[PDB]
RNA sequence: GAUAAGUGCUGAAAGCAUCUAAGCAUGAAGCCCCCCUCAAGAUGAGAUUUCCCAUUCCGCAAGGAAGUAAGAUCCCUGAAA
RNA sequence: UGGCACCUCGAUGUCGGCUCAUCGCAUCCUGGGGCUGUAGUCGGUCCCAAGGGUUGGGCUGUUCGCCCAUUAAAGCGGUAC
């Protein structure tokens, strides 16, 4: 009832190596994914299991504890196996092919839209409606995503523009 | 006077609160701050009062 | 959307402190508040 | 009957590093430095202080939120024209005025605190080019 | 960047191919000779001087002799840098003609003003006169001079004085005709200065 | 380039949630540069290139006098001033 | 706007025009946003923003006001009218 000191399980096969402190590599067969952890906490690689030791007082060592838990977890996931995310394009024929590893929308916009994707993340079109951004960093990808709905968010008047693979959006009726 | 005998005493580990109450309190040397002064200006006999009154600060 | 008296009104509404300031957020637009 | 002093005076040549210290707490020590407050021969009209030179200026630190707070204002003389920068830009872009400023906030007024500000030195990075002069290391009470 | 100096001689016109007039000013040139060069780590910047128009022997003194000792010419009446060219394709001694300069490019001009003297405060200004009728005694003077509380005036005020002979800029003129024979240009337009004066003629640098 | 009101990503304290407490973004005719002009009396008086040579007398001493070199000015003809 | 009364001096000349202006933001226009009882076109209301801009005449009255014709707009206030 408390991820801080909740530890799981963490086989870790991947190459874990362990440098000072404030910094973790995490490299694997998926790539190397390195971030320094909070260095006032107790980095705790131990065997292959590891964990985070809570050294002291009350409103911030907690929060540490669960959230360098948490980013641990996350980049060891994250180097053995990747995760993607899901764009809709429900709307009034906003086409999107993909002109080499660069995508072109097509929404109401005179202009086509161009986005230049990221190096290291990964996009794929089995539709033009469809779109599905892979990599093997959650912040990446989310940030992506992030981009693209934000090139043209959806309306509560009618179903159009970028969706989040089936977001809950909430329709309005009016004259 | 005061800002002279306060820096002799800091050249030997003390301030100048603690050397004035530790020479008070040892034997009662009644020499003044001109003459202190006078004796740091022309030293090696100001540290052996000094000294007298680490002994009492004890 | 400021009313310097923030209070929840819903039934789901939550009571946040981001930076420092008191926040409402509620699933119904018509409900956020900034203390101020 | 006390021994005051003119053209006797000596003057010798320290080294500061200033790596983790904070900005106001060693910048108060250093002008009783400059003044010559540490020297049983000291006098007040004569100026018998000596030589510092301050090297790795950039890694001075505030406390608390004043890399955002601090603000200095150097109202120029036309009509509307107060300018202002924060203590970031300050500490990224001039950090040897922004020493130089609390330094000189911390001194007499006149022309024997203009001269007293006239014999310091400060540097940004590790090196200094005065290895004529043979400085020495100080290290600051704190 | 590129450019040249030269002076300037007059005004006239010039009939363009859609028979449409219009005016246009002529510059001298003449090859100009590099005599300098300024590199970052002997100067800490990079540069060119040039010299135009060679004067008689009775006009220099010795240091100007021994200057130009290097590219092996005459003493040359007026020198100037120009910063932001490609420091090489240049060497000391070389020539640079008209030629550098096409038909239809951009340019920006550089020049000092004619003088006008002593100037009052309306035309220095463009200040406005008071009434000249109706019971009024007050004419072609300075306004008020601002209010009370300060107990001083203002830094900013205008007031009458020397006006004009200081250095101005006049940009995006385009070039007409270039004769090489000649060495002449053709801007079109006005160009600051008085006749027989110092005219900079460099590339546009946008705006 | 850094930001305001805003919109956000992953994320705990609080097994969930959450724009934030770690961290990472975007975002104005504001702000700092980009454009034009003045600027080393900036007593902190800065830099590069080229010329002239280390004369003669008094004074043990610091110094004090006299002709000069490279270079200027007085004086005269004028205005693009 | 009153109440009350501290420097009244050979006085505490108070209001409108002219010539020159400067500052605040509690924003009239222009820039960026959140809600709507916002299908769009046009709106309403609330935040962030002080860089620039913000009109010619008739009526008598010096004032206050009423009108004619324009414009993106014809903003409130302090500086001894």
């Amino acid at each position: 009832s408390r991820v801080g000191k909740k530890l799981l399980e963490i086989p870790s096969d991947v190459t874990v190596t362990l440098n000072d402190n404030n910094t973790v590599a995490v490299k694997g067969p998926k790539g190397e994914l390195t971030r320094t952890f909070h260095p006032d906490m107790e980095i705790k690689v131990e065997d292959n299991v590891l964990t985070v030791a809570r050294p002291s007082d009350q409103k911030e060592h907690r929060a540490l504890h669960g959230t360098t838990r948490s980013l641990l977890g996350n980049m060891v996931e994250g180097v053995s196996k990747g995760f993607e995310r899901g764009l809709e394009l429900v709307g009034v024929g906003y086409r999107a092919s993909k002109s080499g590893n660069k995508l072109v929308l097509n929404v109401g916009y005179s202009h086509p839209v161009e986005i230049v994707p990221e190096e290291g993340i990964e996009i794929e079109v089995p539709s033009q409606t469809k779109v599905v951004v892979k990599g093997t960093d959650k912040e990446r990808v989310g940030a992506i995503a992030a981009n693209i709905r934000a090139v043209r968010s959806p309306e509560p008047y009618k179903g159009k523009g970028i969706r989040y693979e089936g977001e809950v959006v909430r329709r309005k009726e009016g004259k | 006077w005061i800002t002279r005998i306060n820096a002799a005493a800091r050249m030997n580990g003390l301030s100048y609160s603690r050397l004035m109450h530790g020479l008070k309190l040892s034997g009662i040397e009644v020499n003044r701050k001109m003459l202190a002064d006078l004796a740091v200006n022309d030293l090696t006999a100001f540290n052996q009062l000094a000294d007298a009154a680490k002994a009492q600060l004890n | 959307k400021v009313r310097p008296s923030v209070k929840p009104i819903c039934e789901k509404c939550k009571v946040i402190r981001r930076k420092g300031k008191v926040m409402v957020i509620c699933e119904n637009p018509k409900h956020k508040q900034k203390q101020g | 009957t006390p021994m005051a002093n003119a053209s006797t005076i000596e003057r010798k040549w320290l080294v500061v590093d200033a790596a983790g210290k904070t900005l106001g707490r060693l910048s108060s020590e250093v002008a009783a430095i400059l003044r010559g407050k540490h020297k049983p021969t000291y006098t007040p009209h004569v100026d018998t202080g000596d030589h510092v030179i301050i090297i790795n200026a950039e890694k001075i630190e505030l406390t608390g939120k004043k890399l955002t707070d601090k603000i200095y204002y150097r109202h120029t003389q036309h009509p509307g024209g107060l300018k202002s920068r924060t203590a970031l830009e300050m500490r990224t872009n001039y950090p040897e005025k922004m020493l130089e400023l609390a330094i000189k906030g911390m001194l007499p007024k006149g022309s024997l605190g203009r001269q007293m500000f006239k014999k310091l030195n400060v540097y940004r990075g590790s090196e200094h080019p005065h290895e004529a002069q043979k400085p020495e290391v100080y290290e600051l009470r704190g | 960047t590129k450019g040249i100096l030269g002076r300037k001689i007059g005004m006239t016109q010039v009939f363009a191919e859609n028979g449409d007039l219009i005016p246009v000013t002529v510059i001298e040139a003449a090859p100009n000779v590099v005599l300098q060069k300024k590199t970052a780590e002997n100067d800490g910047y990079e540069a060119i001087q040039l010299g135009f128009d060679d004067k008689r022997e009775k006009l220099s003194n010795k240091p100007e002799k021994g200057h130009v000792a290097k590219a092996e010419t005459a003493p040359k009446r007026f020198v100037k840098e120009l910063r932001g060219v490609e420091m090489d394709a240049y060497e000391v001694g070389q020539e640079v003609k008209v030629e550098i300069f096409s038909a239809g490019e951009i340019v920006d001009v550089t020049g000092v003003s004619k003088g006008k003297g002593f100037q009052g405060a309306i035309k220095r200004h463009g200040q406005s006169r008071g009434p000249m009728s109706h019971g009024s005694r007050y004419h072609r003077r300075p306004g008020s001079m601002g209010p009370v509380d300060p107990n001083r005036v203002f830094k900013g005020k205008l007031l009458p004085g020397r006006m004009g002979g200081e250095q101005i800029t006049v940009q995006n003129l385009e070039i007409v005709k270039v004769d090489a024979e000649r060495n002449l240009l053709l801007i079109k337009g006005n160009v600051p200065g008085a006749k027989k004066s110092l005219i900079t003629v460099k590339s546009a640098v946008k705006s």
